[PDB]
């Protein structure tokens, strides 16, 4: 009755291996007070959004779409320099597509108000990829993994691109070293300010 | 974590000292990194 | 009414004008207020029960 | 009636010995007052760094990893605050730490031994008769590595010269 | 077929052309890194 | 400009505020020596003193004939920065905690004992409601025509007058 993750903890309630990736991993017990379906609709969604940010950096990285405004090798330039009225245009998209996508069950009262509502399942299958049965599980537990892979590494990405103003394969390729004279953490308040 | 305690931090004033202190020090970070907010700048 | 249903006060100088109590009991002899209303708010006294008549009291 | 340790003081009547390493050893009454159970994750936590810490002096003088400079611990300890790795150290041990913080709350909740963490990947332990052996070592470890370390700092302060060394010199 | 002569794809290679490790002054890969801790 | 301002970043009056205000620093500054701590944080008060001003300058503000920024806040929208769009977020946030906070209470009425849950929390699911609150105008708007928002005026206590 032990978790396998956490040997020394107890096997947290709402984990019952059911679910894909439910190795008994919850320390902090957020399964306990916070319902699991909505953590693995939140978990699943963070995961995706990652995955494509890995691959957006990866791959920006690589190919550009054309023109000067689209040149930014390293990701967080891209930021800044890519037209602002297509980024809004990409937020307003990704907004809509929440409440299509969610069916206008969008909050944490009314999502899963149909008890067909599956975390994670947005019906999104658009070539029919999951239409074998026996890979359910597989693909399942891949897509979780991946998720949580492509979130600690985007998370990584991101703040190797903090410290080193390069972007990922370029500052694994000429990488130089954390200096420490600059990126000191912290500090605003050991000075007194200033 | 015990059930009496989380239901003691649960209480209001506890709640309301600890969301407006949240909250005061989202807008002094806010502030700090930001300053001099006079306008939404357009 | 009838013990146990909820019911809309007409009195105009009740505490719970226009609420929902709920009848605990009706008085059969010939007494003036005979339905005994339970109130969930209570009064500015503090008293959540008062006694009402059948035409102060309506079933919702 | 009487402590094991010391003949002629009582033994603390919280320390029934449940716990390995017990000797009835408590004068000042601290488990009298506070939970023996916090006292003896704390026990094993001081000792486990004390241990980890003992080790880290005798290896630090015997070696040094190429890419950090050759220097004595203590000015180890300032040259890593400056420098940003005892930032990342002191993180990694909190960020364990608050995994440790919810193994205490097991603990306090009755459904956890104050030191165990699970944590056997080697398979020492065979059977329970030898986890109780390597136990009573443990504890026997961590109280002596807590004296030692203190002495090592000490020693360092009083005389400018690190534990080999001074083993060498005199 | 989508974009074309003008403006098209920017495919570019991020390694510069230069190898994982064993490298020059020009290049210094994260291996090549662990290579320097270790030797020095 | 409008209302006969100036744009600050042409005022005269505008600039001598902002030179005044470094003076009055670098006259402080002048009684510290280079490397000091007071010294250096008063360089920083300066630093931010010109950045604040700089940014006013450039940012369309209209300066009065006391050079100090002035708003203009009748509805044009070469302005709208100053009152209309933060006043949008301000509705935002406030018809957020609004809705959350009516989601709670209609919560704690279905509750075994009502008045607990006014002074004690149940904090996950004050948490849900505060979730909530991102779509209240459509939330809050559903709700008012599904009849679920207003009570009916012969559902309220009132008094006898
Ligand atoms: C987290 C996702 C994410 C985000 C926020 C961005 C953000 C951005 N991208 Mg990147 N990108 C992504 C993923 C992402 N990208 C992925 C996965 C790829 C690989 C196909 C790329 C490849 C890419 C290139 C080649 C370029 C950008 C560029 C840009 C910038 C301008 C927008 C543009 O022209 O996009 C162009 C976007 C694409 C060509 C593909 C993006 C679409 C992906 C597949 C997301 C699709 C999911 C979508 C919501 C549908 C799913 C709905 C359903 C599941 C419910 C902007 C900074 C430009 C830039 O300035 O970088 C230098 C640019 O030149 N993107
Ligand atoms: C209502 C429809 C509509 C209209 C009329 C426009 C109009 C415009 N957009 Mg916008 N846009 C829209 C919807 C629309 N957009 C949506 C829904 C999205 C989000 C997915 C975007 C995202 C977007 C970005 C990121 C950018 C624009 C840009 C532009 C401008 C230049 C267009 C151009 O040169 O095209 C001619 C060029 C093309 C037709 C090239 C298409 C390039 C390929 C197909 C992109 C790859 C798609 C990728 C796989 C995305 C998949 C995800 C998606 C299926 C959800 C123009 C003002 C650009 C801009 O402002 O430049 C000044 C710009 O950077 N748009
Ligand atoms: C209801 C009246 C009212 C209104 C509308 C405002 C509005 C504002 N105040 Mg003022 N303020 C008020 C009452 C009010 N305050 C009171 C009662 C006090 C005394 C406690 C102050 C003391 C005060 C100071 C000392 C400061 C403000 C600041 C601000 C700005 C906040 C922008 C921000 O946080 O950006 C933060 C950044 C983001 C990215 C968000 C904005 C102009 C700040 C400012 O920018 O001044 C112009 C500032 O420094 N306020
Ligand atoms: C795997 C997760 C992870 C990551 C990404 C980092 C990242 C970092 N650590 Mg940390 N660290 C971690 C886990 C991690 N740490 C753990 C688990 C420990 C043990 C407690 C440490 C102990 C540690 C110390 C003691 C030091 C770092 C340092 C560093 C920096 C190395 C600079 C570099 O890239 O050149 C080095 C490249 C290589 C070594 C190639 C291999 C960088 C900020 C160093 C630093 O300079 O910080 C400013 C440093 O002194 N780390
Ligand atoms: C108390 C009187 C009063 C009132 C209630 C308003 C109200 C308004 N003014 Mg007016 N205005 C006034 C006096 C007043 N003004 C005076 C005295 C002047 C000086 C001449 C102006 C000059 C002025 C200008 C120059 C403009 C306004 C605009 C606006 C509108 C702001 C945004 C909006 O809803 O647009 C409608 C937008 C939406 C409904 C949705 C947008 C998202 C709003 C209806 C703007 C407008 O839109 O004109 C109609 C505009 O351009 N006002
Ligand atoms: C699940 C996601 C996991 C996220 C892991 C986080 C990774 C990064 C965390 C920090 C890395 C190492 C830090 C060393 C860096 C460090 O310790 O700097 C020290 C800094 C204080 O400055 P000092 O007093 O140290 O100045 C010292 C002198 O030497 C220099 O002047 O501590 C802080 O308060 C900074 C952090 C902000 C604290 C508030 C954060 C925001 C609160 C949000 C709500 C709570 C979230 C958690 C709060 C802890
Ligand atoms: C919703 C949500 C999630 C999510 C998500 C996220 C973050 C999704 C992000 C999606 C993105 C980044 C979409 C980007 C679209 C880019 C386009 C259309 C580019 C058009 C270029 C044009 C028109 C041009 C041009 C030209 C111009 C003007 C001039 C030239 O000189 C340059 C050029 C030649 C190029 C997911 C799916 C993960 C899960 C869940 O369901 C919840
Ligand atoms: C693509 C790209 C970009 C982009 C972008 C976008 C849209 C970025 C959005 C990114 C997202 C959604 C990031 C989310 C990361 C989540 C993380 C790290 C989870 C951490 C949790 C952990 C580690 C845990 C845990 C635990 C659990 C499970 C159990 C608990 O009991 C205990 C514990 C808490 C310890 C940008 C904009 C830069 C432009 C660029 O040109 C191209
Ligand atoms: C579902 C569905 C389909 C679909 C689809 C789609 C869009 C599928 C796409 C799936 C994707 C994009 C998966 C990408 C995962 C990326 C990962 C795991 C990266 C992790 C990075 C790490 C660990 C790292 C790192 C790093 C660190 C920090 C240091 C750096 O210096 C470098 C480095 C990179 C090494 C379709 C549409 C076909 C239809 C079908 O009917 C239904
Ligand atoms: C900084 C740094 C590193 C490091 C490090 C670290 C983490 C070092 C950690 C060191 C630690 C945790 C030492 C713990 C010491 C505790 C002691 C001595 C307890 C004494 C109590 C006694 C004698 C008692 C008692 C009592 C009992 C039980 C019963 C009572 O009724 C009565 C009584 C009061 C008598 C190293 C060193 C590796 C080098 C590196 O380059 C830089
Ligand atoms: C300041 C600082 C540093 C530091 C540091 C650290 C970690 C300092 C740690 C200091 C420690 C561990 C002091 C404790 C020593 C143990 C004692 C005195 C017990 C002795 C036994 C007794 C009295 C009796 C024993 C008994 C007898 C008679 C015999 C039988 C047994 C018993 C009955 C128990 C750095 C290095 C980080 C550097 C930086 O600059 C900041
Ligand atoms: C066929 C359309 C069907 C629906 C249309 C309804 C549109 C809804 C509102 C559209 C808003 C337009 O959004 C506005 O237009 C373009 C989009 O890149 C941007 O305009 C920007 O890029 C264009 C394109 O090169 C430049 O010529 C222009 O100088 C620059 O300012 C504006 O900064 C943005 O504010």
């Amino acid at each position: 009755a032990k978790s396998k993750a956490v040997p020394f903890l107890s096997q947290p309630e709402a984990l019952d291996g059911s679910m894909a990736g439910d190795v008994g991993f919850d320390p902090f017990g957020i399964s306990s007070v916070i319902d699991i379906k909505w953590l693995r609709e939140s978990e699943l969604k963070h995961g995706r959004i990652c995955m494509l940010a890995a691959t957006g950096c990866l791959v920006q990285e690589v190919v550009h779409l054309p023109g000067p405004a689209f040149s930014q090798k390293m990701a967080l330039n891209a930021w800044a320099a890519a037209p602002r009225g297509g980024m809004i245009s990409i937020l307003v998209a990704i907004g809509l597509i929440e409440m299509i996508s969610n069916r206008f069950a969008l909050t944490a009262t009314d999502m899963f108000a149909n008890p067909n509502r599956v975390p994670g399942d947005l019906g999104f299958d658009p070539l029919s990829l999951g239409a074998n049965p026996a890979n359910r599980a597989r693909f399942e537990l891949s897509e979780v993994i991946h998720g949580r892979a492509a979130m600690m590494g985007f998370s990584g990405m991101v703040h190797q691109m903090i410290v080193s103003k390069q972007a990922p394969i370029e500052q694994l390729m000429h990488f130089k070293a954390v200096d420490s004279s600059l990126m000191k953490l912290g500090g605003a308040a050991g000075n007194l300010g200033y | 974590m015990d059930s009496n305690f989380l239901k003691y931090l649960s209480t209001a004033p506890v709640l309301f000292t600890v969301w407006l202190s949240f909250t005061a020090s989202f807008i002094i970070e806010a502030n700090r990194f930001f300053p001099d907010m006079l306008y939404f700048p357009m | 009414v009838k013990r146990g249903s909820k019911v809309r006060i007409l009195r105009k100088e009740s505490y719970w004008y226009q609420d929902i109590g709920t009848v605990a009991t009706i008085d059969t002899s010939g007494i003036r207020y005979p339905v005994v209303v339970r109130f969930e708010k209570v009064s500015y006294s503090g008293v959540n029960t008062n006694n009402f008549s059948l035409d102060e009291v309506v079933e919702v | 009636d009487f402590s094991a340790a010391v003949p002629f003081l009582k033994r603390p009547s919280n320390l029934d010995g449940a716990y390995i390493g017990d000797v009835g050893f408590d004068p000042l009454g601290f488990s009298d007052v506070f939970d023996l159970r916090v006292l003896r994750e704390a026990e094993l936590k001081h000792g486990r760094f004390a241990m980890l810490a003992v080790l880290g002096f005798i290896v630090q003088e015997l070696y040094t990893f190429p890419f950090f400079p050759k220097m004595a611990p203590v000015d180890a300890h300032d040259y890593f605050v400056k420098q940003g790795g005892g930032s990342q150290i002191i993180f990694w041990i909190s960020f364990v730490e608050l995994f440790g913080v919810v193994a205490l709350f097991e603990t306090l909740q009755g459904k956890r031994e104050p030191g165990d963490f699970a944590f056997d990947p080697l398979g020492l332990a065979k059977d329970e008769a030898t986890l109780e052996r390597y136990r009573l070592a443990e504890v026997k470890h961590a109280r002596l590595a807590m004296i030692a370390i203190g002495g090592f700092i000490h020693q360092y302060w009083v005389t400018k010269q690190t534990v080999l060394e001074q083993l060498g010199n005199f | 077929a989508l974009f074309g002569k003008g403006s098209m794809i920017v495919v570019e290679d991020p390694r510069d052309g230069c190898g994982a490790y064993a490298n020059s002054g020009a290049c210094h890969t994260f291996l090549d890194e662990i290579g320097d801790a270790l030797k020095k | 400009d409008v209302a006969g301002l100036t744009p600050c970043g042409e005022s005269k009056e505008f600039a001598r505020r902002l030179d005044g205000s470094v003076k009055k620093l670098q006259t402080r500054l002048s009684k510290y020596e280079a490397g000091t701590p007071p010294a250096l944080a008063l360089q920083k008060q300066i630093d931010k003193t010109k950045n604040r001003f700089d940014r006013y300058g450039k940012a369309g503000l209209l300066c009065g004939t006391d050079g100090l920024p002035h708003l203009i806040t009748d509805g044009r929208w070469t302005h709208s920065g100053e009152f209309v769009i933060p006043g949008l977020l301000f509705l935002y946030v406030a018809g957020w905690i609004g809705w959350v906070g009516r989601s709670y209470v209609l919560f704690a009425r279905t509750a075994d004992k009502p008045t607990e849950k006014e002074i004690i929390i149940d904090v996950p699911v004050a948490l849900s409601f505060v979730s909530t609150g991102f779509i209240w105008p459509f939330s809050a708007f559903k709700e008012f025509t599904s009849g679920n928002l207003i009570v009916p005026a012969d559902e309220i206590t009132v008094s006898p007058r």
